[PDB]
DNA sequence: TTTTTTTTTTTT
């Protein structure tokens, strides 16, 4: 009676009252410009797989960059993985949004904005076009080692792994990716791009391109929807289909703002 | 037969190496494009594999792109002139 | 834009770097429109090669010239030797090329005229017919991946012309009616899209739509008239 | 044996 199976709670009891002493520990940084997102995901944990998905040109990358700016203020540490924007047009949109105003206006106030969001914990990857999972993933592990983020962000996976067996690499790819996530505790971030729709459904948790293990092995599918109007739609829906903790589901309006470039609050 | 243009790498080199190319005998002097400077700098920089290569790869003076109206003028001024040979038979 | 009054305040203009896809109904006036766009952004500054895939490269001349002309050139061949002087100097280029071709034979002549002609703008015409030739659905899609790293890579704004799938006639074209896989309508900066509606005696009245725009994202439509006498679509009424 | 994507027929 010695071999690899564990014993009983004789020595997992230490670790249940340690989970359960620090009950707010679990649920870790909350979202401060996004009050709907504290009542529906309950904060933000580490070491969780998250995939985000939408209607084309519906503002995917701006609301992450949102959802991500949110979060570094605090404590996280995030790296950004630009495979569609460069790096540049990326820096002027997070920059705008953390500036709450049109900074093409004053060039004077632009230095103290700068100073002021220069020493926040911010990370990119030079990578812009096609790469392999295997040189992608050692700079992951890379930035892990030395500035210790926890949150990371992988733009269009469609684009990344677009090179044979199709339908099999995807697969592959993400199975590294939640392995990479369970074993080192940092939250990824996946943008997938769905299948091609009619544009006039509701987007389901169905849709994701690919094998269903996408949204099998996730533990966030937060998915956007489109009011395709004629003339500046706008109105965007957010849907959590799939929650692992605290399983919840609901739905809330966005307004954009144009002049900040910012997800505002519900309205 | 086969000239190779061997302008400055610098601004107002290439394009007065394009226009001498355009002056002389089109399709039949291939300028330089490289990324390296001239000659002179190259040899200096050890760049002779460089010079060896890049000038014998130069890009070739004309291609499979037809020109603009200095060419395909006469077609279209025959197709405008028999305009009623444009749609043939009534 | 100067011809163009209404895409001045959707598009925001012509920026470099970006890979925009148009579409419609078929024989709606696609080309005309694209050879009218291509030819008021060529005025000024930009250099632009044209993919005559569809069209010989007299007939679309013959439709360049018309358009620049402003009047049926036809009527007056005395003034014909002024306009075609004048038109003669503008920075324009075409590819001789006309039956089915792969895809590593175009992007050479792209690349040989990018190093030579710095041109911004090259215009692709009837993406089906250069993919015309197996497993489909995956050919389309790799010259689609190919067109926009060559556009990234170089900074050139290349322009699309796929046709959609088959429609009911009464139906107004979607953004996901492009013919093919979705990567196209993902992939793509600018979905540029014409509606039509059929009259049973010459229509009219043609519709632009701009369902998707990644810089500065606006969508609006406006409708379009054309002159029958300087085949020229001109502004809106 | 899954997994998109276009096209014709039948029957909820
Ligand atoms: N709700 C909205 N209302 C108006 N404009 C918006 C809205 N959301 C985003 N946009 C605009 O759309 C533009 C493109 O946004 P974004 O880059 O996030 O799209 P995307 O999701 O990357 O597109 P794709 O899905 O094709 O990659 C942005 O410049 C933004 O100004
Ligand atoms: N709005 C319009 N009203 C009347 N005639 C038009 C209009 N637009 C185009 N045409 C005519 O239709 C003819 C064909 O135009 P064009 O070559 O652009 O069609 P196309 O888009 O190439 O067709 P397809 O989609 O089958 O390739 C032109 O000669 C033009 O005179
Ligand atoms: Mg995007
Ligand atoms: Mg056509």
């Amino acid at each position: 009676a010695a071999h690899k199976s564990i014993v009983s709670f004789k020595q997992l009891r230490e670790d249940v009252y340690g989970e359960l002493l620090n009950t707010e520990q679990v649920a870790g940084v909350k979202w401060t410009r996004f009050p709907e997102l504290n009542r529906i995901l309950k904060g933000h944990r580490k070491g969780e797989l998250t995939v985000f998905t939408g209607p084309t040109g519906s503002g995917k990358t701006t609301f992450i960059s949102e959802v991500a700016l949110d979060l570094c203020i605090q404590g996280v540490n995030t790296l950004w993985g630009s495979f569609q924007i460069n790096n540049v047009r990326l820096a002027k949109i997070m920059l705008t949004q953390f500036a709450m105003q049109r900074l093409e206006e004053n060039l004077e106030q632009y230095d103290f904005w700068a100073d002021k969001f220069e020493e926040l914990p911010l990370y990119f990857m030079t990578f812009h076009g096609q790469q392999n999972i295997k040189t992608v993933l050692d700079t992951m592990q890379h930035a892990v080692y030395l500035y210790d983020i926890n949150h990371v962000i992988i733009d269009n996976l469609q684009f990344m792994m677009g090179q044979i067996d199709k339908y099999a690499v995807q697969d592959h790819i993400i199975g590294a990716f939640r392995k990479f996530a369970t074993n080192t505790s940092c939250h990824v971030t996946l943008i997938i791009h769905p299948r091609k729709e009619e544009d006039d459904r509701e987007l389901q948790t169905a849709s994701i391109f690919g094998s269903a293990k996408a949204s099998q092995e996730a533990d966030n599918v937060l998915i956007l929807q489109e009011k395709k109007l004629v003339t500046c739609p706008g109105r965007r829906s957010l849907q959590v289909t799939k929650n692992r903790f605290d399983g919840d589901v609901g739905i809330f309006p966005l307004d954009f703002i144009k002049s900040s470039l910012t997800f505002s609050a519900p309205i | 037969k086969r000239v190779t243009l061997w302008l400055g790498h610098d601004i107002r080199s290439w394009e007065a190496s394009k226009i001498f190319s355009r002056k002389l005998g089109l399709r039949r002097c291939s300028l330089v494009r490289p990324g390296e400077d001239r000659p002179c700098p190259l040899e200096a920089l050890a760049r002779g594999k460089n010079l060896s290569r890049i000038i014998k790869t130069s890009i070739p003076a004309a291609h499979k792109s037809i020109v603009s109206f200095k060419q395909l003028r006469e077609d279209v001024y025959g197709e405008l002139l028999n305009t009623e040979q444009v749609a043939g038979v009534k």
